[PDB]
């Protein structure tokens, strides 16, 4: 039976997104809008394939488009082009399995993230060590680095868009199995300059900053075991400690990064005695409350949200 | 793709809504300048609040031009709706004003600076007083200092910039110090520190902005390379260390006095050049800017860095408070009313002057 | 987009509003952030 409608097929499907490490563990991107188009549709390719996959140390990426027949056509999109538009200029090995692989081999040679990088801190995790470490973006080992992994982005959090490399105000945090050396995730964050009225500025010379999580990933392979609050609370551990930064803040966060955000910060909350604190009739003055949220550098939405939580949650 | 006449009237029906008070005035001639005078609020029969404006002309040659004096009639609830507006005072001008400054310490003085460069003391009481003539070229430069009777600053589209002491006796129509060596073009502008009586900045279409001692031999203390030229700059009325500019890229930039090497912050939301700022008397923090995208922005700097929602972000960096978008061509001048918070006047290319107030439903006014 | 990383479109713009609730008072804050002209 003639079936022309299978020349046209969901992006999300035809797109096999693989890390491969000491096994290649293959799964399908949320988005492929800002690749393919709105529709996340391609027309004009039968039985298509688009293999993108990355050595699950240095992330060397390969790309690989197959199909059984396709419709030579001016109007028809260059799939490999499209996708390789959106990853590192002659960074990426096209087709040729093998040379891949003698690539990243040479590559898991020279040295880690590990070896260049500022070290964070350090998390236990299932029997197995793993360990934060941050960078700027004017590093050329971290710009390779940012580049291979940049995609994943694009293909997970939706509106993302490609940062400025070029703006120092960037700050990479990176998670690595401390044993394989493995990629586990990365997050994007920024410093805004945080004005805190004359009095203050004119008090200290050193500049201070609000600092933001911008794009926060954790690779699909290694989700919900408990990486993303691990992570999380070390970022924000290091950033308590930053004497420049003043509030923690996040960029338009989803539903699974708020309950993350909200679990941690409360889990916080109670550690440091909270509990005691927020009841109804303890002496809550405006101070205090003042005092409290910078000590905790809680964005003020997120404070009021906490407080208002925990009022009704050990009550009730 | 609304047209401006389209977007005009899309933002006439919201006024109700955006704003505590708009009025709207077609003048004869543009004005290039605006400013308020300090006259104390006083409420009049009718329940009017008497404020007075400085304005001027630009007539292109056609007719003689003028400095005006203006009586703004607000209604009453404007301190918490109609105004009259009143012509009070004319005085002949050579050529048009491009901008016009009361003296601080005495507001019955307001110097002028004109087409050709030429400076201007006159009275409200007397007309004319004097002309101070140094430059040679259209000048856009010119301000008093709030913490020194009668010390005046101009600059020119010659690329100079002299200093002129009017406030105490003598002669006054000789600089006391000129600089031939500040800048390599235009003088877009200079304007006096809030609180050091000797520091003053300036910016030109040499791309550069300098921060002046007018004791020193050498005179500059700092100089900054901008990214496109600076159009304007502002000083903090809260904050010794604080400043603003902004200019051809759209930008506005903020600046900390002890470190000049790197702008703190820029904030966006204009779409072309910047050509006018002020810091609020009112509330630390705020920052307004024209441009020749037809816009006045109000800024809130304590809002640069906070967290916002997605949908809040789509309007724009969380320090945007509001846009008026009154104006259908480019804004001239506008200037914050020094008695009364939130109140703004504010003149366009194409004849109009507003005189408007946002709505204190905004939680900055509180 | 000064330090944007999520400052890209969405897939597509949503057609049921949570903000029925204009004319109020967060209501006003928007519209002066549009400038009115939205
Ligand atoms: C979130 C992510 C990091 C996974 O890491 P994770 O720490 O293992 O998080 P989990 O999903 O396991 O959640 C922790 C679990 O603790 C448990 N838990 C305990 N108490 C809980 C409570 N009070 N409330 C809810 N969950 C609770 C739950 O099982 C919870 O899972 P759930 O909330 O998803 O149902 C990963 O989803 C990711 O990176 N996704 C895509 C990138 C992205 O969208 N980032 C945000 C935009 S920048």
């Amino acid at each position: 039976d003639f079936k022309p409608e299978t020349w046209t097929s969901s992006a999300n499907e035809a797109l096999r997104v693989s890390i491969v490490g000491e096994n290649a563990v293959q799964f399908s991107p949320l988005f492929t809008y800002p690749i393919y188009g709105d529709s996340e549709k391609i027309y004009g390719y039968k039985d298509l394939i688009i293999h993108l996959a990355f050595d699950s140390v240095t992330f060397k990426p390969y790309v690989n488009v197959k199909y059984s027949a396709k419709l030579g056509d001016d109007n028809i999109v260059d799939v490999e082009k499209k996708l390789l538009s959106f990853l590192p200029k002659d960074d990426v090995i096209v087709r040729d399995e093998a040379k891949w692989v003698d690539c990243f081999a040479e590559e898991r040679k020279t040295h880690n993230l590990s070896d260049v990088f500022e070290k964070v801190s350090e998390y236990s995790l299932n029997g197995e060590e793993f360990v934060v470490y941050k960078s700027s973006l004017v590093d050329d080992f971290a710009r390779r680095m940012h580049r291979r992994v940049q995609i994943f982005s694009l293909l997970f959090i939706e509106a993302a868009n490609y940062i400025d490399e070029t703006d120092p105000s960037w700050q990479i945090y990176w998670l690595l199995n401390k044993k394989t050396k493995e990629l586990i995730g990365f997050v994007t964050t920024y410093k805004y300059w945080h004005y805190l009225g004359a009095k203050s500025f004119d008090e200290d010379i050193d500049k201070k900053f609000r600092a933001k999580i911008s794009q926060f990933l954790i690779f699909p392979p290694y989700q919900n075991k408990g990486h993303g609050s691990c992570l999380y609370e070390a970022i924000i551990q290091s950033w308590l400690e930053d004497k420049s930064i003043t509030e923690i803040t996040v960029e338009d966060p989803n539903e699974a990064f708020d309950d993350l955000r909200d679990r941690n910060d409360i889990q916080r909350l109670r550690k440091l005695g909270y509990d005691a604190v927020f009841q109804k009739h303890s002496d809550l003055s405006d101070e205090f409350l003042e005092s409290s949220r910078k000590s905790l550098k809680l964005e003020e939405r997120q404070f009021n949200r906490l407080v208002e939580m925990l009022l009704l949650l050990n009550n009730s | 793709p609304l047209s401006v006449d389209e977007e005009y009237d899309l933002w006439k029906s919201n006024v109700p809504l955006m704003y505590d008070f708009v009025s709207e005035t077609r003048l004869t001639w543009p004005s290039l300048t605006v400013q308020w005078l300090p006259t104390p609020v006083q409420e009049l029969d009718g329940g009017f609040i008497k404020q007075e404006l400085i304005i001027g002309t630009h007539t292109s040659g056609e007719e003689e031009n003028y400095l005006k004096f203006a009586e703004i009639n607000l209604p009453k609830e404007i301190l918490s709706p109609r105004s009259n507006i009143r012509i009070t005072a004319k005085y002949e001008h050579e050529e048009e004003i491009t901008r016009a400054r009361y003296m601080p310490q005495d507001p019955n003085i307001v110097a002028t600076i004109n087409g050709q460069g030429t400076t201007f003391l006159y009275s409200r009481s007397e007309g004319l007083q004097s002309t101070l003539k140094f430059h040679k070229d259209n000048g856009y430069a010119l301000s008093f200092s709030t913490l020194v009777k009668g010390r005046l600053l101009s600059g020119s589209d010659d690329h100079t910039v002299a200093l002129w002491e009017v406030g105490s006796g003598g002669d006054p129509t000789k600089p006391v110090r000129t600089w031939n060596d500040l800048h390599s073009d235009i003088i877009n502008d200079n304007k006096w520190h809030n609180f050091n009586k000797d520091l003053f900045g300036t910016v030109s279409e040499d791309s550069l902005l300098k921060i002046n001692d007018v004791r020193a031999n050498n005179t500059t203390i700092d100089t900054v390379k901008c990214p496109q030229p600076f159009n304007t700059l502002a000083f903090s009325h809260h904050s010794s260390n604080l400043l603003a500019a902004a200019g051809m890229d759209s930008y506005v930039y903020l600046y900390d006095l002890r470190n000049m090497k790197e702008p703190l912050h820029h904030m966006s939301g204009h779409e072309d050049a910047v050509n006018n700022l002020e810091f609020s008397t009112h509330v630390d923090g705020v920052v307004v800017s024209s441009g020749s995208d037809n816009r006045l922005m109000m800024w809130d700097l304590k809002q640069i860095g906070a967290e916002q929602t997605p949908d809040d972000a789509e309007d724009g960096v969380p320090e945007l408070i509001m846009v008026h978008a009154g104006h259908r061509s480019s804004v001239n001048d506008f200037d914050l009313n020094p008695q009364i918070p939130w109140l703004v006047a504010s003149a366009e290319e194409e004849n109009i002057l507003q005189v408007w107030k946002c709505s204190h439903s905004l939680p900055i006014v509180g | 987009g000064k330090g944007l990383g999520k400052g890209g479109a969405k897939r597509h713009r949503k057609v049921l509003r949570d903000n029925i609730q204009g004319i109020t008072k967060p209501a006003i804050r928007r519209l002066a952030r549009r400038g009115g002209v939205k």
